[PDB]
């Protein structure tokens, strides 16, 4: 509900992406699910890990604006042709109505994973505490987003019926992580 | 003239007597080049005479087939077209020479993998 | 040869192609001590860990026939087995443990093992049994102890 | 394909040959006379080629006799230096300027390095080209196949061999290719090509057997030169034509017998290639409709003058092939005032022709 | 200890060395196509390493006939990969991704068991 919640039709507004503060004040440390599963099992094989707290975070930190730009480059949904553009979610009240309507109408599960509870998850920036063990303590070797995400989004690519010749789509530029010092400035 | 050969993709032959005569004539020339003691030269040279004369001896293809047996005249040609290829090819291999490769030890032994007591 | 047309392929082939067509007929020399481990396709892990025991299969003590020990054999190491959790069968992850091949002499067996990169070690060939007298009359001896008290 | 023994007798034409030497065959002639009605199993083109002095001529004559094929003697410069009335143009050369002096095979074997060699090689290509077209007219109008000694397709080998020995220059080779490219594409490739592979040492011996004055005395027929021709026939010509024409190779049918060769040809089948439409083998001669037959017949019977006007490719940066203006005037004077060159052939009264007052006719596919 | 034998493809180690490099060319040219036409996680740089990693496996091979066979088999896979006869699963089979690492140190193996 993270790489699909941002690739779904509902999340957009005809081509757009309402992000809180354009996502520039949100910093996240997404972790590949397999690494998390490896952590759970490794914690299960070991008794030393009993009765302790573990934080499962990725190796790098990214601004939410930086990530979403990178997806839409991987998805070939670039602004130049496709028409992608980032609102500031505070400006448009239409979006909050969609979630409120969406939650009410659907009996089983919200469509596109969109509902006001999910919105608040997006806004809050990950706060990895210092001194609490991480999966590296459990021996897991974390996979970077660049390794995995480009293969996750292959079935969500736009204009996927093209049969492009080799080179007709240029490899997207990788995302730029946020340095620890930069987070201080980004948050004033 | 046969209406049809009876075999798909095999056409009735015009002047089979000529076509056979040329082919047998060609074979004897290719065979002639082979050394006299070669057993292949002795057999085909003997054989092709037995086929060649029957081709000239008989003028009716139906009578020819009985005189030679060994299939229809169309097939007789098909056969003859081969020994040209064999005889020509075999002037290059020189099979009459001695055994090219002496057999290895136990290379034709059956059943295999038994201790042999000297 | 004879008049009959020449083969276009060889007749028209450039002198260079005929030359390499010759040395590919070749008969070049190569050393006879070779290792076929790369092409045999065995996983590399097995080739490094598992020994091969050249041996004659042991005669069945409970029988007098022998024609089932007239070969040399190879059997791999006896890796682990374990009870199957569900039904309790014997289970193993040891494909080569199932294996067995027959040979005529240890020299061939070593030759085969070297050509495939296996590590081997030969059990001592049973020395030919010493001659035994096995006389019947001695069962009834005048002053010797060989006299049998039964019959 | 069907020798006299196979047919048991002489060729029986399907219909009377069209008198292509005397009557033109334009579009309006094609309405009443159709082309396909005359084509037999023997309506094919055969090129009997080989190295220098391999007895091609003798083999062709015998071969063309068995298959009831028309035989076309190999072109020579006598076709340029002997007019119809028989006068020898070469006698006029003392008058002509040196650049326009007559040049022949004799001269090539004796002064191969002379600048007129480049001229001489292009003439041979032009002569073969015209002769080759004449064979096609005979094929298409009579239905009888033709036997040629050397087609224009194989002529570039001699030019290329001469270039390697350095007789020609870069420019002359460049000019030759443009002519060949400009012209070769308009011909129909032969059905069958026969080659007589005489080894290099053999031909050198064989040349001395003819005991032709200039050849034995000459230096051109060296190992290098004769070797170059062998490499060129087999690597460039034969490898290329075999994509279209059936190819038979013999050591020397000139020294061998032809009756065995005819029996080899008849074994070759020419219909298996017909099945696939786009099959390269014998593609040129695959006409779907009767219109296509007539079009090809019209082109060679009625539009040959066009075919022989493509040799006009202007190239003057090459100094060897250019003929100076002052020479041209002098050469024009001598050449066209010779006995029989005053007028078109068949009109020069001083050569004995008569009735010119009441004569109005001119030949078809004739000059001028 | 030498014997006369029939060559496979080449007559000299230098020719064998020449053939092997061509196989490296064709693979190295082909990686960009394989990434596009197979739904697999691996990228060109990762794959181009896998090509280097494995050509190194057969580092100590000496016999020309063995090198010929490796190049015969090596070429066969490339045709089966230049074509897409090999499916998505087979290409990733070159990485053994499913198999997790088995520790090599004695103490870890002992504790883990045989
Ligand atoms: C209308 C929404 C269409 C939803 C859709 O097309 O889903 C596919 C597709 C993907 O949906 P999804 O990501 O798999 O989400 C699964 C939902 O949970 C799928 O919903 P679910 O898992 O809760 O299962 C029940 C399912 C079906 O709904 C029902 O169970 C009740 C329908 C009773 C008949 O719910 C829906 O599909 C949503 C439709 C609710 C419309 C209710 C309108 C009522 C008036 C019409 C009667 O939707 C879209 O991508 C765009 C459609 C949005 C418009
Ligand atoms: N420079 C040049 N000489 C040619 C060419 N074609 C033929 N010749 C010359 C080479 C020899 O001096 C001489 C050989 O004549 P041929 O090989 O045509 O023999 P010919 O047709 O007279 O009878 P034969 O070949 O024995 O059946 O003509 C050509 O295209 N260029």
């Amino acid at each position: 509900r993270f790489l699909r919640y941002y690739a779904h039709i509902w999340r957009r507004q005809f081509r757009s992406m309402p992000l809180w503060h354009k996502g520039e004040k949100t910093v996240k440390q997404p972790v590949y699910v397999s690494d998390v599963a490896q952590a759970i099992i490794n914690a299960a094989k070991d008794p030393d890990s009993a009765g302790r707290i573990y934080q499962a975070v990725g190796p790098k930190r990214y601004q939410l604006s930086e990530l979403v730009d990178w997806f839409h480059r991987l998805m070939r949904k670039d602004q130049k042709r496709w028409g992608y553009m980032r609102y500031d979610m505070r400006w448009d009240p239409t979006f909050l109505l969609k979630a409120k309507l969406n939650s009410f109408i659907c009996p089983g599960t919200p469509i596109g994973g969109l509902h006001p509870a999910r919105i608040e998850r997006e806004a809050v920036t990950d706060k990895v505490l210092t001194g609490v063990p991480t999966l590296e303590d459990l021996g897991v070797t974390l996979t970077t987003m660049e390794q995995q995400v480009p293969w996750e989004l292959r079935p969500y690519r736009a204009a996927l019926y093209y049969d492009a010749e080799l080179g007709e789509f240029e490899t997207p530029s990788p995302p730029k992580c946020i340095e620890a010092r930069d987070e201080l400035r980004l948050f004033a | 003239i046969k209406a049809s050969t009876g075999l798909t993709g095999l056409a009735v032959s015009t002047n089979p007597h000529h076509t056979l005569s040329a082919l047998y004539g060609k074979i004897l020339r290719a065979v002639s080049k082979m050394p006299q003691d070669a057993s292949y030269r002795k057999y085909t040279e003997q054989l092709v005479k037995q086929r060649a004369d029957s081709v000239a001896q008989h003028k009716d293809i139906t009578a020819l087939e009985k005189a030679v047996g060994c299939g229809q005249v169309e097939e007789l040609i098909v056969q003859a077209e081969n020994e040209l290829i064999l005889a020509r090819k075999m002037l290059g291999w020189k099979p009459w020479e001695k055994l090219v490769q002496a057999a290895p030890a136990k290379q034709w032994d059956w059943p295999p993998a038994q201790i042999m007591e000297p | 040869t004879d008049g009959g047309p020449l083969d276009p392929k060889t007749a028209l082939a450039r002198p260079e192609e005929l030359e390499q067509r010759n040395k590919l007929s070749g008969k070049i020399t190569v050393p006879t001590a070779v290792n076929l481990s790369p092409i045999s396709g065995v996983p590399e892990e097995h080739i490094r860990e598992r020994r091969v025991r050249i041996h004659i299969p042991p005669k069945n003590a409970m029988q007098s026939g022998t024609d089932n020990v007239n070969t040399w054999q190879i059997e791999f190491d006896n890796r682990e087995r374990w009870e199957n959790p569900l039904m309790g069968w014997a289970s193993s992850g040891d494909p080569l443990s199932n294996m067995n091949v027959q040979f005529g002499s240890p020299e061939e067996a070593i030759t085969f093992c070297e050509r495939n990169g296996w590590r081997w070690y030969v059990d001592g060939a049973a020395k030919p049994k010493k001659e035994r007298v096995k006389n019947y009359g001695i069962n009834f001896a005048w002053n010797k102890r060989t006299r049998v008290s039964t019959k | 394909i069907s020798g006299k023994t196979m047919r048991g007798g002489p060729r029986v034409p399907k219909a009377a040959p069209y008198p292509y030497k005397t009557k033109k065959y334009s579009v309006f002639n094609a309405i009443f006379d159709k082309t396909s009605k005359r084509f037999d199993e023997n309506s094919k083109v055969i090129c009997v080629e080989g190295p220098i002095a391999a007895g091609k001529s003798k083999f062709a004559k015998e071969l063309a006799e068995e298959l009831d094929m028309e035989y076309y003697p190999a072109v020579d410069l006598d076709l340029i230096y002997i007019n119809s009335y028989g006068y020898d143009m070469r006698k006029l050369d003392p008058q002509l300027p040196p650049s326009c002096r007559s040049y022949d095979v004799r001269n090539f074997c004796l002064d191969p390095s002379h600048d007129l060699a480049a001229q001489f090689q292009i003439r041979m290509y032009m002569l073969r080209y015209s002769q080759y077209i004449d064979a096609l007219q005979h094929v298409l109008s009579t239905g009888q196949g033709v036997v040629l000694e050397r087609s224009p397709y194989s002529d570039f080998v001699f030019m290329e061999a001469m270039f390697r020995q350095g007789y020609l220059s870069r420019g002359a080779r460049s000019v030759y290719n443009e002519l060949r490219q400009n012209t070769i594409g308009e011909l129909l490739k032969p059905h069958l090509v026969i080659y007589l592979d005489l080894p290099v040492d053999a031909v050198k011996k064989q040349i001395k057997a003819r005991n032709v004055d200039y050849e034995v005395q000459s230096k051109v027929f060296s190992d290098a030169y004769l070797s170059d021709l062998e490499q060129l026939y087999k690597q460039q010509y034969l490898k290329d034509i075999s994509t279209h024409a059936e190819l038979l190779i013999y050591d020397w049918t000139a020294g061998g017998e032809t009756e065995v060769v005819v029996e080899d040809i008849e074994r070759i089948d020419f219909n298996q290639f017909e099945a696939d439409i786009h099959n390269k083998k014998m593609l040129d001669w695959r006409f779907p409709l009767e219109a296509e037959w007539c079009e090809a017949r019209i082109k060679y019977c009625h539009e040959k003058p066009d075919l022989m006007n493509y040799f006009n490719v202007p190239r003057f940066d090459v100094p060897e092939l250019v003929r100076s203006a002052d020479d041209g005037k002098v050469w024009r004077d001598v050449w066209f005032n010779a006995p029989g060159m005053k007028y078109r052939p068949g009109y020069n009264a001083d050569m004995g022709d008569e009735g010119l007052l009441t004569k109005t006719k001119i030949g078809i596919n004739q000059g001028i | 200890a030498v014997q006369q034998v029939r060559p496979i493809l080449s007559v000299d180690r230098e020719e064998a060395r020449k053939r092997a490099l061509n196989l490296y060319k064709a693979w190295y040219r082909q990686i960009p196509y394989i990434v596009m036409d197979y739904d697999i996680p691996m990228t060109v740089e990762q794959c181009r390493d896998k090509l280097r990693e494995e050509f190194v496996k057969h580092r100590n091979v000496t016999d020309i006939r063995v090198i010929d066979m490796l190049v015969i088999k090596g070429q066969m896979e490339l045709k089966e990969s230049v074509e897409i006869w090999k499916q998505k699963g087979h290409i990733m089979r070159y990485w053994k991704e499913s198999q997790d690492p088995k520790p090599t140190d004695f103490l870890s193996k002992f504790i883990q068991g045989v």
